[PDB]
């Protein structure tokens, strides 16, 4: 998940797109 | 649970930035 | 308070309308 | 006090929502 | 580098506030 | 810097001014 992802390691902007429709 | 949720409001705000026109999805869940 | 309440756990939007005027 | 700080900058916000037109206080007092 | 990633979305915020028209400058280097 | 200054403690508006240009 994101959070998991997101929240324990700064996602880039690329790892972030990978959440967009 | 609230550094946590901390961190998805500033998620979703960079969400939103990022897709732009594409919008996102934002899935809370384990 | 609501610090040491909503930021040491998750208020809902219900604890967090007894802040409300 | 800093994660502290941050955490209320998030209760504001919302509060601000929540509240609505009634408005609301804010007291960071222990 | 989260909870810094965090913090640091907080202080641009505030500069923009109190630095007004002077601008501002955030240098996230250590 | 502002982060190691900032985030390990409270800056007040006057210790943020002092990033301002
Ligand atoms: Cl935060
Ligand atoms: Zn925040």
């Amino acid at each position: 998940g994101i959070v998991e992802q997101c929240c324990t390691s700064i996602c880039s902007l690329y790892q972030l797109e990978n959440y967009c429709n | 649970f609230v550094n946590q949720h901390l961190c998805g409001s500033h998620l979703v705000e960079a969400l939103y930035l990022v897709c732009g026109e594409r919008g996102f999805f934002y899935t809370p869940k384990t």
